[PDB]
């Protein structure tokens, strides 16, 4: 199975946030650390995406665009899995040095979103999602959000997306109940990503007022790309309507 | 572009 071999081989390692776990949980410190984690993770997502099968079929402008729209969903899905595997979905395992208990959920001012991410994480346990199903789904999430007006070379994207879907159905193989449930789970990422998009955008707008630090690449992406999503110019591809 | 710098 050349496909699974490559997915397994490219899967990123452990990324730490550099959070100071000796200081008191404050909003400013937690969110600044989540932003720095987002930045560190983005480096890894770019290297990962560019090593995926087919990914270079895309126009270079589409490659960047698809990353810049999909990172939130990709990260959130990966964090849900780590949470499941490491702490049985009891807490959110953003990183080894940044694990959210309920207290940090509350202090983060993102409690409802954290709760939703926690539900997502319990879904990996409740559905008995296998590591290989996880890997295939995560790869598909890269090809699940695009401009309503299409991409520069949209045909290559449609063919890529078709192939990733085929690969998932294949690792699945009333067996169609399975595909129903995996597709529903993938869809469930998107509303979570949308609320995080709204949260992080509002946080960027008010970042000086609340003393939260955004790194460079996070600030650019959230001011240039994320509003295209929130304004409806760029929209998730749902399986179910 | 910050992210384009990183992309390439
Ligand atoms: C993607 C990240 C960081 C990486 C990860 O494990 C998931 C997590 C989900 C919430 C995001 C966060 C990066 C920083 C954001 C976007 C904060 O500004 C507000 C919500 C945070």
């Amino acid at each position: 199975p050349i496909f699974l071999n490559v997915l397994e081989a490219i899967e990123p390692g452990v990324v730490c946030a550099g959070h100071d776990n000796n200081q008191p949980d404050s909003f400013a410190a937690l969110l600044s650390s989540l932003n720095e984690l987002g930045e560190r993770q983005l480096v890894h997502v770019v290297k990962w995406a560019k090593a995926l099968p087919g990914f270079r079929n895309l126009h270079v402008d589409d490659q960047m665009a698809v990353i810049q729209y999909s990172w939130m969903g990709l990260m959130v899905f990966a964090m849900g899995w780590r949470s499941f595997t490491n702490v049985n979905s009891a807490m959110l395992y953003f990183a080894p040095d940044l694990v959210f208990n309920e207290y940090r959920m509350h202090k983060s001012r993102m409690y409802s979103q954290c709760v939703r991410m926690r539900h997502l994480s319990q879904e990996f346990g409740w559905l008995q999602i296998t590591p290989q199903e996880f890997l295939c789904m995560k790869a598909l999430l890269l090809f699940s959000i695009i401009p309503v007006d299409g991409l520069k070379n949209q045909k290559f994207f449609d063919e890529l997306r078709m192939n990733y879907i085929k690969e998932l159905d294949r690792i699945i193989a009333s067996c169609s109940r399975r595909f129903y449930q995996l597709t529903k789970l993938l869809d469930s990422v998107q509303p979570i990503a949308r609320e995080l998009h709204q949260f992080t955008f509002d946080l960027l707008i008010k970042s000086h007022m609340v003393s939260v630090d955004f790194p460079e690449m996070m600030a650019e992406i959230i001011s240039v790309q994320v509003p295209k999503i929130l304004s409806g110019k760029v929209k998730p591809i749902y399986f179910h309507t | 572009g910050a992210f384009q710098n990183l992309f390439q």
